[PDB]
């Protein structure tokens, strides 16, 4: 909250990030983009939800999607992945079973 | 009644999606009508684009068309139809319906490869 | 024997010879811009003699695909020398300026070491 | 108990932050003990000594060479079009 | 049940089986063999001359929208007649799946570049040019991307040694970083970890 | 300096005519004063009654793997891991 | 064909460019004996000096398993190793001394060595199998010297 | 003479009628595990590792010394064959000392490789805590050999090598049962121009 | 990909930043120098995985 109070609302950060480095979604698909650079351009694609692995499907979270595709949307997407990672950390601290740590 | 945005940059909204989809589907039929009838790709593309053309002609609303097709939003349907039109133009020259251009070499697809056998 | 393969940039030997001569012409034009820019202790005539020796040690090959692969690699070194894309430490690697030469007679090879 | 500024500077900091302030710095009272009792890791599903054999638990031997699908259809054979998976709308 | 053994997906197996037979029906000329490996992954072994249309088909068909090409991997097998093999890994977002398209290439035989289909290959085949040394025809920019500028040979070829052929040091009579023949201070101790008893009876056939 | 001419427990010392003693004019030679042989023969052998005995290093899980030594042969039987000597009267 | 828009880089190209694209799309006749020594990037000294041994690897005599015997392999001739004067390791100036390349048949390794221009030789051929009869009744025999004295 | 047909691992193969199960198995390519079968020595049935299940039989057969007949279907990768191998070598490994880091045969020991392939994953031996495994004294067999008789698995390869190929009969099998020791009865030296091969013929490295 | 032995036959690592640095040529074009500096950051790209 303190880091976002300094960085996110500022006019210099907006003028240095917004409408800069705009990548279209068909260029993102054709050039083989993955992750936040897919998610910042409006494409709803997170590998933790579509093809789940290693108990991501017993925990619940939100997938942040950008709109414009510039630097500001990707920065806000990274901060929202930070907060949803805090949510998944909360759920994993809430429930864990007692048992072995490795395969037998 | 119009979509404000697609939620997806690089693709603006379409003023007349139905006529663009119908024109692309008619051009796909015109490109596939030159294919031989024994080729299975012609039959599969004709079945696909006939089903999609019946879905476009049956539904006049945009979001009803997007729900009835079920693939996605209608601009991505225009993108898919354009890509399949480019494919149907290219596969007349690529000539896929014939036999194998190159036979299998000896021990080409054997794993593990170091065995005597 | 006989084999039907896809060619690389040339069908017969004459086109590959023309591409090798085009490499020699382009390297000849690129040598005086290499000398004045790269800060190397080699005279232009020594650079052209080294270019001649690099072509001479590849005169012996006969296969057109091998010749055209050599043409492609020489064009890559030319493109890495038109744009500077390199340092002076890598340009002098053709001359082998740091390796002390080894004798070829059997007595000196017997005296020095088993190699 | 914990080292901080006097509450006048704390109220000045809470006014300038725009929110109530929780201490970012860790303390010995808020953390767990460095010396803990010695733990016992429980056994897994197949440390039972009676029932298990390795032949029913060997995942490395249950793999197979990859299946030629045209040959499999030819051996086992003697509507909507086939999709690679479920349709997901990323639009 | 069996908690140690990994449980596969039956519906993914059925969907990839139907799509693999669909691909083998659609392109009888270029598709050589369609297989479905363990772990629910489809491998479409193709002819070299079908390197460019099949991916284009997998870019542009309505049941094959493999929009992302995530990487191209090269495997060097020296025992085969055509030495290298080239593996294209494609991801479909619409149908939420992956496919592998495998082809074979000699040390001198070209491959037609997939840069007209997928632009990510604009560097990826360059890596296959640098690591293995296969020429990609109709490439917009084919250069060495990962190795040295004065480097000779291709590293991840199995004929190339692990430690290379040359080393670099600094030399004061030339005031330059110079190139010397390779001498290790301690050699790479090769360990013989070959299995003397076979473990998997299903892979000898 | 006597650490240059000192012999380690592996029986290694550099000769007086060797050039490799020129590395020790600025850094002293490290010879371990605790030889394992002397500190393993300082430990007296353990007298046992049973025909076979078990050794585990004297620490449990922190020692060596547990091995069984036969004591029917007369003499001192040496554990191959830790060097402890057992004897049966 | 299709009545759509034609490709502009093929219609507007010169007849010399149409002949250039069709000749590279064909198949040329080459000899199958191809020397690839200048292409592989090996220094010429290792080409003219090193000798390559194609062999089936020896079975470990203390072990009954023959799975590691089941391949052929290429290995390079052992050069001089030495002790470094600092600390006592085994320094070696041979870059190719640590490379064993697996192969299925000696003909494949011979063609690979002719491709890469190495000076190749085969140490030994494939071992023929001799039919030896083994059964338990020979151990207990009547007027035979093969009667066992153990057990 | 004629060749009889046997179906080894559901693969038909024509064999000489004097051949056993293991020779037909090595003919088709499959390696049946062994500890006492050496092809230059006499056959024996004492390690019991080579048990395979043939069809319409109540008990598994030892593949090293059971000659084949016409119409047999031998299943090497069967469930009963793997269960028999795991049980037999679990019996082999209940009394083996924990000497692998101080054993020179380790890294090429037959018992380690045959535990990693066709072996169990964990020891079922509860009695390591109390009334534990055996230990036998070392015999001064010679100055060329180093004998640790606790690691011996009683496979009788050295005794067959002495009485068959080496010629002298100094090696022997003393004792009865679990206290059986494979060594000379007195403090003797086993001397032959061929004692080094005994180190080759010991599968465990006693 | 594995040949069944103790070692992997070939392991290829797909760098997430490889395609991003590939499309840097189109994304960063017609921009300011300071705009190129921010763009390089916006693609996340440590070059250990890119260089492999
Ligand atoms: C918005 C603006 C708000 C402005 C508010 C102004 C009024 C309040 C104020 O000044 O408070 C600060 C301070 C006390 O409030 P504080 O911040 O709660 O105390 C500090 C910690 O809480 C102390 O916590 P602690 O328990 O850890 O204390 C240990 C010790 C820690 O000790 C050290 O850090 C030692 C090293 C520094 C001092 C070295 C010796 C200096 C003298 C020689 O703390 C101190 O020594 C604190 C006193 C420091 C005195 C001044 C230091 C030198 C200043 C030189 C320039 C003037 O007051 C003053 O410094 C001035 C008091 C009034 C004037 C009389 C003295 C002159
Ligand atoms: C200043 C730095 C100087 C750098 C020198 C290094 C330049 C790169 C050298 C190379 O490109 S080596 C590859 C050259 N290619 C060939 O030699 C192809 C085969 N050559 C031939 O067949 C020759 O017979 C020519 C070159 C056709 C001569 O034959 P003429 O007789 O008909
Ligand atoms: S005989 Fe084999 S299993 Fe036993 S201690 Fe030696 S290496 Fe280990
Ligand atoms: S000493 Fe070795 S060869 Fe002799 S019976 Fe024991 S394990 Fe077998
Ligand atoms: S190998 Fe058959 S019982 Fe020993
Ligand atoms: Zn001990």
């Amino acid at each position: 909250d303190e880091v976002e109070d300094v960085l996110t609302t500022n006019r210099i950060w907006v003028q240095r990030t917004e409408d800069i480095g705009i990548v279209t979604a068909e260029e993102a698909l054709n050039y083989g983009f993955s992750g936040v650079m897919l998610r910042g351009s409006g494409i709803k694609w997170d590998l933790r939800k579509q093809q789940p692995y290693d108990a991501y499907n017993l925990v619940n979270f939100d997938v942040p999607i950008g709109t414009k595709g510039d630097c500001y949307d990707r920065y806000l997407c990274r901060v929202e992945e930070m907060r949803q990672s805090l949510r998944i950390i909360d759920q994993c601290l809430n429930q864990m079973p007692a048992g072995e740590i490795k395969t037998d | 009644i119009i979509k404000a945005s697609t939620g997806l940059t690089g693709l603006a909204v379409s003023t007349n999606p139905h006529h663009t989809l119908s024109a692309l589907y008619g051009k796909i039929l015109r490109a596939v009508s030159k294919m031989p009838q024994d080729a299975s790709y012609r039959k599969y593309t004709e079945q696909l684009v006939k089903q999609r053309a019946d879905s476009v002609a049956q539904h006049k609303d945009i979001t009803a068309l997007e729900k009835a097709v079920g693939c996605g939003q209608v601009e991505e349907l225009i993108v898919q139809a354009e890509n399949e039109l480019i494919l149907a133009r290219k596969m007349l020259g690529w000539k896929p319906w014939e036999k194998l251009v190159q036979a299998a070499p000896a021990k080409q697809w054997d794993w593990p490869p170091a065995q005597i056998m | 024997a006989v084999q039907q393969v896809r060619p690389i940039l040339s069908v017969d030997r004459e086109e590959a010879r023309k591409r090798a001569l085009n490499l020699y012409k382009a390297w000849y034009r690129q040598i005086p811009y290499i000398v004045m820019d790269y800060d190397i202790p080699m005279t232009v005539e020594q650079c052209r003699d080294k270019l001649r020796e690099e072509f001479v040690k590849h005169r012996n090959v006969t296969d057109i695909r091998v010749i055209d692969m050599l043409v492609i690699k020489g064009q890559m070194e030319l493109k890495e020398s038109v744009e500077i894309w390199k340092q002076k430490g890598h340009i002098m690697r053709y001359w082998k300026e740091s390796q002390d030469p080894k004798p070829t007679d059997f007595l000196s090879k017997f005296i020095q070491g088993v190699n | 108990l914990r080292r901080d500024v006097s509450p006048l500077i704390q109220r000045i900091r809470a006014f300038l932050l725009g929110r109530e302030h929780n201490l970012a710095l860790r303390f010995e009272d808020g953390l767990a003990d460095r010396t803990q009792p010695q733990p016992e890791i429980p056994d897994g599903p197949s440390h039972l000594l009676s029932a298990n054999y390795y032949c029913q638990r060997d995942g490395r031997r249950e793999v197979l060479p990859p299946i030629d699908l045209v040959e499999q259809q030819k051996q086992l054979a003697a509507s909507k079009l086939p999709t690679p998976g479920k349709v997901y709308a990323w639009d | 049940d069996k908690p140690t053994v990994r449980q596969p997906d039956a519906v993914a197996r059925s969907h990839l089986s139907d799509f693999g037979r669909y691909v083998a029906e659609c392109l009888p000329k270029y598709v050589q063999k369609v297989q479905l490996t363990a772990g629910d992954e489809l491998e479409v072994l193709i002819a070299p001359e079908g390197v460019v249309p099949v991916l284009q088909f997998l870019k542009d068909h309505h049941q094959a929208q493999f929009t992302n090409l995530v990487d191209i991997a090269g495997v060097d097998v020296p025992c085969r007649k055509n030495r290298f093999e080239v593996v294209y890994n494609l991801l479909s977002l619409r149908y939420n799946s992956r496919i592998r398209v495998k082809t074979y290439t000699d040390e001198l035989t070209p491959l037609d570049s997939a840069c007209e289909v997928h632009k990510a290959a604009n560097w990826y085949e360059r890596e296959i040019w640098d690591m293995y040394g296969v020429f990609f025809a109709n490439h917009p920019d084919l250069r060495r991307i990962l190795t040295d500028y004065g480097f000779e040979g291709h590293p991840q070829r199995r004929d190339f040694p692990l430690s290379g052929y040359v080393e670099l040091r600094y030399d004061d009579e030339k005031k330059r970083v110079v190139c010397e023949p390779l001498e290790l201070a301690q050699e790479f101790r090769k360990f013989d970890l070959s299995a003397p008893w076979e473990q998997f009876p299903n892979f000898r056939n | 300096r006597g650490d240059i001419e000192k012999v380690t427990h592996t029986g290694q010392v550099f000769d007086k005519e060797d050039y490799r003693n020129a590395r020790f004019v600025n850094a002293k030679r490290y010879v371990n004063e605790n030889w394992g042989i002397k500190l393993i023969e300082e430990v007296p052998p353990k007298e046992c009654t049973e025909r076979v005995v078990f050794c585990d290093g004297g620490d449990g899980p922190l020692g060596h793997p547990k091995v069984y030594i036969n004591l029917d042969k007369p003499g001192n039987h040496i554990c191959g891991y830790c060097g402890l000597r057992f004897v049966k009267k | 064909t299709d009545g759509g828009p034609l490709d502009p880089k093929t219609a507007l190209a010169r007849p010399e460019e149409l002949e250039q694209r069709n000749k590279l799309s064909g198949k040329i006749t080459v000899p199958t004996a191809v020397n690839l020594s200048p292409i592989s990037g090996v220094p010429e000294e290792h080409i003219r000096e090193r000798r390559v041994r194609i062999h089936i690897p020896p079975k470990n005599a203390m072990q009954s398993g023959t799975d590691n015997v089941n391949t052929w392999q290429i290995e390079f001739d052992n050069r001089e190793r030495w002790e470094n004067p600092l600390m006592g390791w085994a320094s070696s100036g041979d870059p190719l001394s640590n490379m064993n390349v697996q192969f299925g048949s000696p003909e494949e390794a011979i063609t690979f060595c002719e491709r890469n221009g190495w000076r190749w030789y085969v140490d030994g051929a494939a071992k023929p199998k001799k039919e030896r009869v083994k059964n338990y009744g020979i151990n207990f025999a009547w007027n035979k010297r093969t009667r066992v004295s153990t057990k | 003479p004629e060749k009889i047909e046997v179906f080894v691992d559901d693969i038909p193969v024509q064999v000489v009628p004097g051949t056993t199960v293991l020779q037909a198995a090595a003919q088709i390519g499959v390696e049946i595990p062994r500890f006492c079968y050496h092809e230059r020595l006499a056959v024996a049935g004492n390690c019991r590792m080579c048990l395979v299940e043939v069809e319409k039989s109540p008990k598994p057969v030892a593949a090293c010394a059971m000659p084949v007949m016409k119409g047999w279907r031998i299943k090497t990768n069967s469930d009963l064959t793997r269960k028999a191998r795991e049980g037999v070598m679990e019996f082999l490994l209940m009394n083996h000392p924990l000497d692998c880091p101080i054993c020179d045969q380790g890294g090429e020991c037959d018992l380690q490789d045959q535990a990693m392939a066709f072996g169990s994953d964990r020891s079922r031996f509860t009695d390591i805590n109390y009334t534990g495994k055996r230990a036998v004294e070392d015999k001064d067999i010679g100055p060329l050999v180093k004998t640790i008789m606790t690691r011996c698995i009683h496979c009788t390869r050295c005794v067959r090598f002495a009485s068959e190929i080496a010629g002298v009969d100094d090696l022997g099998t003393t004792g009865r049962g679990n206290d059986m020791q494979i060594g000379t009865y007195v403090e003797k030296l086993f001397l032959t121009e061929l004692s080094g091969n005994v180190i080759d013929l010991c599968p465990v490295g006693a | 990909i594995s040949d069944g032995s103790s070692r992997p036959y070939r392991c290829k690592i797909k760098a997430p930043g490889f395609a991003h640095l590939a499309a840097l040529e189109k994304i960063g074009k017609q921009h300011m120098l300071a705009d190129v500096v921010a763009i390089i950051g916006t693609l996340d790209v440590v070059f250990g995985e890119i260089d492999r």
